């Protein structure tokens, strides 16, 4: 009667507990992608983040500058 | 027959006909660096939130 009226199944907490250790080995292997992610954008360079800004090169005026050589 | 030029007239832009070649590349430059793969694409939601510690959202 007890376990029937206050307490669910096996299965339940067996199952429960697969979704979360699986959700939860995701989340850990995500983290040590993001952190390597963020090492190799940051030497490198190359990558949408660590993206320091330069000078526009549509201030550049190109035309004639009262010298021939500029 | 020499006419003298009028007020203005020297500081024209003229045109020149010449046969010389245009100059391709007058400043020596080099090649350009390649840019950025600038990335394109749908956005999802981020996957289990924010990962941040304990916060589940």
């Amino acid at each position: 009667w007890i376990a029937r009226t206050f307490y669910d199944g096996p299965e339940k907490n067996y199952e429960k507990t697969m979704a979360i250790l699986q959700i939860e080995a995701e989340k850990a292997e995500l983290r040590l992608k993001e952190l390597e992610v963020r090492r190799l954008m940051r030497a490198r360079g190359d990558g949408p983040w660590y993206q320091y800004p330069t000078i526009d090169k549509a201030l550049i005026d190109h035309s004639p500058k009262t010298t021939p050589d500029n | 027959g020499w006419v003298r030029p009028d007020l203005g007239e020297l500081s024209k832009v003229t045109k020149v006909k010449t046969d010389r070649p245009l100059p391709e590349n007058p400043y020596h430059s080099r090649a350009r660096p390649e840019p950025n793969p600038e990335a394109e694409g749908d956005l999802k939601p981020a996957k289990h939130g924010s990962r941040l510690f304990f916060w589940t959202m």
